């Protein structure tokens, strides 16, 4: 199940200041980059046109260079229609579709000052349930728009499929890629008295999928908490797993590591090994300033 | 049906000007535009509905307003010589934009520069009756500024358009001046026939647009405000 | 301009075909309108054009529009009199109420009657009121004739102007002039090329 | 509405002394998408700092990452300034080895 997505950064400062930056992604990888300082769309990876000839590209780039700067034009004169709402106004669209055979569901969907409106839906732009009722006037403005709202349809039904197809192909090299994680232990006052928070770091792993706990030999300690995944440069991951206990039951636990690219053979950390002595001692500091 | 008034307009620089235009179409969006040669129509201000007022391309000089559905105003708090041109009022969604008549507006440095025409009819030549078996009647609009007249003929109580043709645009009596007066001619021909019946009666007829009721005047001749001067003849049995 | 229009004006013989050019770099270009503007009046919609490329016709106007080449022309099929107007093209960027419309210069049609049996002639009409006073009349020339303003300042001549006399189904062309002082009918018209044959009445 | 970041600072490697490795600071949860982040050593401002393109979680809530180059050592002090709407006032998080 890969989840391809193209995100629309629009910001309105006033009447007179404009900017609109575009990312792209297929599953966790970045493909594409549109900044509002480039009138050309950006390849990110060596793959990013997919299936898709020379031709055949620049007629859909510059079917989007027409629609930045007419979105741009669009939504200034929405906000004189509705002059009931203010300057600074920020817009975000996300809109792909989701690969499953040949079944395939799209979406667009759009926020309004960071909160969800409206999406695109059938044959026409539809508002939310639970939306602003001042939004009822430009979603009607907005369906009398036949050859937008075609464009629309077609990139959604025929485009996006038939491209992410192309993608998905194109850079099977990339996505099948395994990255070995590498791990190592720290420890950190508990916010509770008598108590200390034991730290697994667990970096340079891909894809994003893995399994990290802290183990007393056969058995999973359940106070262990998953961290959220945070990003990496060259587009691995890092994630911690950590284990509160209380001083003294530090010794005989271990942090064990599953991840595809290994392979079988797990990582295991030892809590006091000669190994995590030798890795604390490269790593001591004059602690200013930890954190509270 | 896009309503325009008034339809011309004479006035002076610093003066106030309100062209005021209506629809009764219930359309949401209305536009200003003045037509210059050139160019082609260039958008001042426009609206999206009631109280709503946006500025065009060329809003400089121009205020505008909208308190109803039906009616759209183009303010000229202080005018210039330089805003005098042809305006048009258009509604509708950007589906169809149906225009208004337009609107003739000449702004002046001095009003004592302000002429109202003098009209002559020139009756056929017996030339022509006797060899064509036809008669012109040729009219003469002369000594008027600024060129602000609509001409027409009046035969018998009632208005004619056939055998009918005005200069399309007139001429200045002294073309190395800016503040040329001028002047302009306009024909009508009938049969030999219907200009030898004696009770056919013959009347030129131009609309002058001047000076308002309001504009101030002290020159110590006639003050040449809007008005309808005429020059007539009528049918000769020899 | 985002919009232009050639010619600059455009003459022809009533009856015969006319063609009419519009260039544009609108972007989007949505749709393409003509218009019709009667001197002193109004503009008035013939027809409008969607597609990417549109065939449309009404009456005896018929319109192609270019998309891919940003080009327009409108032909008017067997010209009328009552044809003589500008004519403005006009480019819609956006099919909703949020778009906006380009202008352009227009082109100025000019229609010139087809005169059959031509009786060039200047007569003198004298004022109704003052025997004095009087003008100089040259009409019924062909319309191959054009009329030249004086190079005397104290002569004013106008341009030539077609009347048409609906029930007798007659056409004229007739062009004016009077002076305040030597002058007489006879050489009024000294500037224009006048017919070897222009009938002269002696006063 | 606007939302207050979340700063996360880490490094791509193990830290180990004297050894050349990668800081990345990590910004998350804020809105609107205007915001300026430095990276500091000793309280200086880094003199090269890469960054991602910004983009936005399914929450709608803007993220973006900035990396440096840098080597660990047992005095040297590294942060990560931020500069945004929601805040009357910057936002330092110190690098945090052991966190
Ligand atoms: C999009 C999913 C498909 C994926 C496949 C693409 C793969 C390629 C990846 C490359 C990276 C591209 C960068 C990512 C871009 C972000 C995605 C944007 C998708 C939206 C596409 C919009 C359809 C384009 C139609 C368009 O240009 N349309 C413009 C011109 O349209 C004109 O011109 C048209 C063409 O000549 C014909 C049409 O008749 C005419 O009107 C319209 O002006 C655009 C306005 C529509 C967007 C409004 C949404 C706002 C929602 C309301 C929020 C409330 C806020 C208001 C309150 C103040
Ligand atoms: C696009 O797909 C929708 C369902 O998501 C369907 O209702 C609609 O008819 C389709 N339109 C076109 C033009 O294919």
């Amino acid at each position: 199940n890969y989840t391809f997505r193209c995100l629309q950064m629009s910001s309105f400062a006033n009447r007179s200041w404009s900017r609109t930056d575009s990312v792209v992604w297929l599953g966790d990888l970045q493909t594409h980059r549109w900044s509002n300082d480039s009138a050309t769309i950006s390849f990110t990876k060596p793959w990013s046109q997919g299936k898709l000839s020379n031709q055949q590209w620049e007629k859909l780039q510059h079917m989007f260079q027409v629609y930045r700067v007419s979105f741009t034009r669009d939504i200034q004169e929405l906000v004189k229609m509705m002059s009931k709402e203010d300057y600074p106004i920020e817009i975000q669209l996300s809109a792909g579709c989701e690969m499953y055979g040949n079944a395939s569901e799209s979406f667009l969907h759009v926020a309004f000052q960071g909160k969800y409106v409206v999406r695109f839906w059938g044959t026409s732009w539809q508002t939310v349930p639970g939306a602003p009722s001042w939004l009822d006037l430009p979603i009607k403005v907005l369906n009398a728009d036949q050859g937008t709202s075609a464009t629309v349809q077609m990139l959604l039904n025929d485009t996006c499929p038939l491209f992410v197809r192309g993608l998905l192909e194109a850079g099977k090299s990339d996505l099948e890629k395994q990255e070995k994680p590498v791990a190592w232990l720290s420890s950190v006052p508990s916010s509770a008295h008598g108590h200390r928070q034991l730290v697994c770091h667990v970096s340079g792993f891909y894809p994003k999928p893995v399994w990290v706990m802290w183990m007393r030999g056969d058995q999973e300690q359940q106070g262990t908490h998953r961290g959220d995944f945070l990003p990496n440069a060259d587009e691995t991951w890092y994630l911690q797993a950590t284990l509160d206990v209380e001083a003294g039951e530090e010794a005989g636990l271990a942090c064990r590591v599953k991840h595809s690219s290994l392979g079988g053979q797990d990582i295991i950390l030892y809590w006091g090994s000669l190994h995590h002595i030798l890795d604390a001692q490269k790593m001591v500091w004059n602690h200013r300033h930890h954190h509270h | 049906a896009v309503t325009q008034s008034p339809r011309n307009k004479v006035a002076v620089t610093g003066g106030k000007v309100t062209l005021s235009c209506n629809q009764t179409n219930n359309h949401n969006n209305m536009y200003w535009y003045r037509q210059d040669t050139g160019h082609g129509l260039r958008l001042i201000h426009y609206s999206y509905g009631a109280g709503s007022t946006e500025k065009g391309d060329i809003p400089d000089g121009y205020k505008a307003s909208r308190p109803s559905q039906e009616n759209f105003s183009l303010i000229l708090e202080l005018a210039t010589p330089s805003q005098t041109s042809v305006y048009f009022c258009a509604s509708g969604d950007a589906a169809e934009q149906f225009f208004g008549p337009g609107t003739r507006l000449t702004v002046l440095e001095d009003l004592k520069n302000v002429f109202p025409p003098e009209v002559a009819v020139f009756e056929p030549s017996e030339a022509e009756i006797s060899h064509t078996q036809k008669a012109t009647l040729v009219c003469l609009a002369t000594g008027f500024y600024p060129d602000h007249v609509e001409l027409s003929w009046w035969v018998n109580g009632k208005e004619v358009h056939s055998g009918v043709c005005t200069d399309p645009q007139p001429l200045k009596e002294q073309p190395a001046l800016n503040d040329s007066r001028y002047a302009l001619s306009s024909r009508l021909r009938v049969s030999a026939t219907f200009w030898q019946n004696p009770r056919n009666h013959f009347r030129c007829q131009v609309q002058f647009y001047g000076l308002s009721e309001n504009d101030e005047w002290t020159q110590d001749r006639a003050k040449p405000v809007t008005q309808i001067v005429s020059a007539e003849a009528w049918g000769r049995a020899d | 301009t985002q919009v232009e229009q050639s010619p600059q004006s455009l003459v022809v013989r009533q009856g015969e075909n006319s063609v009419l050019q519009c260039n544009y770099s609108v972007t989007p270009d949505n749709h393409l309108r003509w218009f019709k503007q009667d001197t002193g009046k109004g503009l008035v919609s013939l027809t409008v054009l969607v597609d990417q490329k549109d065939k449309t016709s009404n009456g005896r106007y018929s319109a192609t529009l270019d998309k891919d080449a940003k080009h327009s022309t409108l032909h008017i099929t067997a010209t009328l009199l009552d044809d003589t107007a500008t004519y403005i093209c006009v480019v819609g960027d956006r099919g909703s109420a949020l778009g906006r419309l380009h202008f352009g210069a227009g082109t100025q049609l000019i229609v010139i009657p087809d005169i059959q049996n031509p009786d060039p002639a200047v007569y003198q009409l004298r004022d109704s009121k003052s025997s004095d006073k009087s003008v100089c009349l040259f009409t019924d020339f062909d319309s191959q004739t054009n009329v030249s303003q004086s190079k005397d300042s104290d002569v004013y001549i106008t341009d030539k102007c077609v009347l048409d006399m609906r029930s007798m189904d007659f056409k004229s062309n007739s062009a004016v002039a009077w002076s305040n002082k030597d002058f007489a009918c006879a050489n009024a018209f000294n500037n224009s090329i006048i017919p070897e044959d222009t009938f002269f009445p002696s006063p | 509405i606007q939302k207050t970041p979340q700063i996360q600072v880490y490094s791509r490697h193990p830290p180990e002394n004297g050894k050349p490795n990668i800081l990345n600071c990590y910004v998350t949860q804020f809105h609107p998408p205007h915001i300026e982040i430095q990276m500091l050593k000793n309280g200086k401002k880094i003199p090269k700092v890469e960054m991602s393109d910004m983009s936005f979680s399914k929450d709608w809530s803007f993220y973006i990452l900035a990396h440096t180059e840098f080597t660990p050592t047992e005095t040297d002090t590294y942060a990560c300034r931020v500069k945004h709407a929601s805040m009357a006032e910057p936002k330092t998080v110190y690098w945090d080895r052991d966190m």
